[PDB]
RNA sequence: GAAGCUGAGGCCAGUUUGACUGGAGGUGUUCGCCAUCUCCCUCAGUAAAAACUAG
DNA sequence: CAAGACCAATCTTTACACTTGAGTATTAAAGTTACCTATAGCGCCAAGTGCGCAGTTTTT
DNA sequence: CAAGACCAATCTTTACACTTGAGTATTAAAGTTACCTATAGCGCCAAGTGCGCAGTTTTT
RNA sequence: GAAGCUGAGGCCAGUUUGACUGGAGGUGUUCGCCAUCUCCCUCAGUAAAAACUAG
């Protein structure tokens, strides 16, 4: 897969919405703009803030919360299979390992590293964008290199 | 549209018949007297129970049903709210790498009635209910409030065990929910609250939740409305926390998703009960030894039959317990299936335990007919 | 007068610029867009944030400062003369006094109030908009009624 | 474009001729030895002065002129910066209603040389200046650094009185300038700094600057690079503050502009000098009693004439003092005219004082020719 | 360990039989020598940066 | 004593290596960078024109 | 013990009063608000269809 | 004053000549009874809300 989940909390017309189990073709139907255009706006805003574009923050569904969160879970299993292999010693694979997969495999010990390698594992990378009440934006990963690579 | 209860709303929908005489005779609705309130003692805690026959119980229940349920709340409050649960209270912290857990000392006893009046005032019309003697808001507070005879110094007190105490606590604490949520979010910390128990998690790599500064700041925020932090229950840990049995673990760093499982302490009682049922030790011993449920002789409804009555009651208690624990574990399973945050090996163990419980329940229901 | 001063610190192409002594006709000349359009953008942004419009924050001149400030000084002498008089007991004059001129005359004593009344005084109202590094905006006066009335 | 000094830059523009021998012979540039440094004592403070004849003085002066002046700084640093002044350090606080003033204990003595190297590293190329023995950055730090013979424990130390110490202090403290500026601005507080003296002002109506929390937070921020707050110089006040003579006052609340004036303590010496000059007390007594300037007998340049020399020297000292104080007061007047923040009655008093000073200066210059 | 801070002495006043502490008053005040109005000598030693030379 | 919050650049943008479709241990070359600067009042020297290198306040 | 940070609405938008151009002590009417709701499983009663009002875990 | 917290008793073990403290072990660990693997009785008294009835 490519995207495991998208979660929006307290933004536009979304109270707490989680979308997952994405298939190869996703057909969106229903009454017009009851959240279709809102979901599109959420995704576009997240991907505009990913590339450090200065875009206006989204509105809150209810002002009785201080923040609104958009969480994207990327499925990086295939990229881990791409880079962890010995053959591909290229610069791009090396950079991808140093950025996305390090600082998560460093903490592990030998036994857990072996268990992760040998098992039919699935690897995920979760990135959360939080909008505070005063228009500030906070990421759950503070490295801009990670955001640009994603 | 914001809810607004006025005189007609109280007369028709809320009072109905409970306070018809007091509203037609223009006599002030009185305080909940000590005669209507019984005082149970549970350990060091004291619980206040109102009699159902009193009109105060009816008006309180209808107040919960129609008025308190419509006032908006904060999303960090996961307790006593429509759709909230403990698992929902633990879920947002799977993304965190360090965990901190704080408690509020005597949450319900420290809720000042003045704060309750200030919180409920905008949602209640500023009218006179009875002539020019008693206000509508004061009558509703009479419905919700109480004076503890044990402690007359505080006067008005919101007691535990009433109909309306939890929701009123949530509404009055929405202010601190907002303040603490704003502070934690500006610090990058995920915050959630269940009753008086606050859980914070830092997903980044930092010692913020371990420093005394964080505790000092949360105490400073709580001091605005007069609350205090219970320092005996303050917990801070890295990469895993065992909160009252529920274990959250997240070893990874950037972009890692933790797992929520149950420690062996939680599973201890149910595993022992299943083993005892497999051991064919009688139902009376199973109920008494592990579940602490028993049929007191003074509680026998009828003297027509005793031994068969006790056998049926113990069988009912066992079937109820097994159904309840099965329901709890499927609550966990559904939470996993909808959020995908529970440990996979723990999921397998849960499935095995569930199959054992269902086999035992089938055996019990089959032996019922023999 | 109407506006006594406009001060911009560390925004767009402005390092620390103060404009004052505004006359009835102000002619702006110079090389094209060396700060003309930037001054227009600053004024438009300040007046859009005055009316609580969601507009994008301005960029920093240099990122070695945490904030950029825009300070507007309004000359409210004539409005004080308008409202402090006894004859005009209308609702609008009363609201203007309660919003703009109270909380600044309450602190004063009788002698200083008399001195301010009798002297040929000039009254000013200073409002500062601060943009932090994380796009948040802070006002030196936290009452939105003051901003809307201004 | 960020400045970048490389080997050719050091050889041509900086070293010039001061270290020609050391650069052609490939011999390492040596530390500033104790022979080149004299130690003056001013109260409890010790000042380090390098001899002008040493090449270290020349390279330090050219380092100030060409390299340190190009590295960007933070706008909150109003000291030792092109265009900065004390009045500019006080000006942004006229809008504040409460004031707080903090000091850093031994600012220059607590500047670690490791922090200096880390700060200056990105602006200096990572090359080898002399073979593979000494680096270019280490040679430049040799130029700027020193080891105090009084305190050998700290090794490298930036001493007061050197050519490059103030600018290097500003560059190394830019990090804390940014951190404190961000914190104060997120709290709504106007912050400015002059050397080690930090001034904060809150324009809103709040007790933030008076609580211990603010001092604790500023101390916590300073602790990152090892600094400390001098608790003897901590000041907090409302509606006016008298900072070292300069008085800021702002009684109003929402949207008020304060006034900066000078207390009578600052004007005391100049008023007394003008009164003494009007009293026709001689110039020697005026210089000795109030100004503490005197001509020591060992400082007589030539023995050809003494009494006329002393009269001319005292006249020169008096004319210089009057010109200097007049220059200070017109600095105040220009600051007012450009910012419009000085008290009007104080402006009138300044104008009268200035006219008196000019009349006295004209009288002195006229009596010179008699 | 919390440093508080100041250069070394020679009269005179206040506290001391024999040595230590200050050398306009008024007024208000957040009590800070903080603000505002009016009216002791000697000898050392004194680094650097920055602003300012009314209009 | 003791600690969370430990600048912003540093040239920038794009990007697979191996044997042609799948892959289980750690950045970089390259096109553009892409253009910079000696020496401002004082001293040396031709010898009074022209060229080379004794203040205030605040921190303290 | 002790404190800075003490929600977000509450209907909303516009706006001079006095005698027609200048003025030195404290919000509001009004048009639209502009539309809302009794009573969800259990008990009473017609008497088995229809109408009115003995669990788990967590806080504790 | 910092409360820490628990319902009241009746054996047996450990500390006490006469009354007080616990009733699987292993392993690791942030030492928290925290996590993971394997395998004492009686009598009181028990308010409210919320989630959950696999698939």
């Amino acid at each position: 897969m490519t995207i495991e989940s998208i979660r929006v909390k307290n933004l536009l017309s979304f109270d707490d919405v989680i979308l997952r189990d994405f298939r190869d073709i996703n057909c969106i139907i229903g009454r017009n703009n009851v959240g279709k255009s809102n979901l599109l706006k959420v995704i576009r805003y997240f991907y505009a803030k990913l590339e450090n574009k200065k875009v206006i923050p989204l509105d809150f569904h209810t002002n009785y919360n201080a923040v609104g969160e958009i969480t994207f879970t990327f499925d990086t299993t295939r990229i881990k299979k791409i880079v962890t292999s010995r053959k591909n010693n290229g610069r791009f694979h090396k950079h991808i390992y140093n950025t996305l997969f390090k600082s998560s495999s460093v903490k592990l010990n030998f036994e857990e590293l072996i268990a992760r390698k040998n098992s039919t594992n699935k690897s995920f990378f979760s990135l959360t964008l939080t909008i505070c009440k005063d228009d500030s934006v906070m990421w759950s990963v503070d490295d801009p290199k990670v955001r640009s690579l994603l | 549209k914001m809810i607004l209860v006025d005189k007609v709303f109280y007369e028709k929908i809320l009072s109905v018949e409970s306070f018809k005489e007091n509203i037609i005779t223009q006599s002030a609705i009185p305080k909940i007297s000590n005669k209507e309130v019984r005082l149970i003692s549970s350990g060091s805690k004291i619980f206040y129970a109102i009699n159902n026959t009193s009109p105060h119980s009816h008006v309180q229940l209808r107040l919960n049903r129609f008025f308190l349920s419509h006032i908006p709340l904060n999303s960090a409050a996961k307790a006593f709210v429509r759709g909230g649960s403990y698992l929902k209270y633990l879920e947002p912290h799977i993304y965190g790498s360090s965990y901190c857990r704080l408690d509020i000392s005597s949450f319900f006893n420290n809720i000042s009635f003045d704060d309750v009046k200030q919180s409920l005032s905008p949602y209640i019309k500023d009218e006179y209910l009875i002539g020019t003697e008693q206000k509508l808001i004061d009558a509703i507070l009479n419905s919700v409030g109480y004076e503890s005879p044990i402690r007359k110094d505080k006067g008005m007190i919101i007691p535990m065990g009433f109909r309306t105490s939890p929701a009123i606590s949530n509404i009055v604490f929405r202010k601190m929910d907002l303040l603490i949520q704003d502070f934690c979010a500006k610090k990058g910390v995920i915050y959630s609250r269940y009753a008086d128990d606050m859980l914070f998690s830092n997903p980044r790599e930092s010692k913020l939740l371990m420093s005394d500064y964080f505790i000092d700041e949360i105490s400073s925020l709580l001091s605005i409305m007069g609350f205090n932090i219970n320092q005996s229950k303050y917990i801070s840990r890295e990469k895993e926390i065992s909160i009252n049995g529920y274990v959250i673990e997240n070893k990874g760093g950037n972009g890692s998703i933790g797992t929520i499982r149950l420690s062996k302490s939680k599973l201890n009682t149910v595993l022992k009960v299943t083993h005892a049922l497999a051991q064919n030790i009688p139902y009376k011993n199973i109920c008494n030894k592990y579940i602490k449920v028993r049929l007191k002789e003074k509680n026998i409804k009828y003297e027509s039959k005793k031994d068969e009555f006790e056998k049926k009651y113990y069988r009912d208690q066992l079937i109820n317990y097994l159904g309840g624990y099965r329901s709890y574990l499927i609550s966990l399973v559904k939470f996993h299936s909808e959020y995908k945050c529970v440990n996979s090996d723990f999921i397998i163990q849960i499935n095995g335990i569930l199959n054992d419980i269902q086999n035992h329940i089938q055996k019990i229901k089959k032996n019922r007919r023999l």
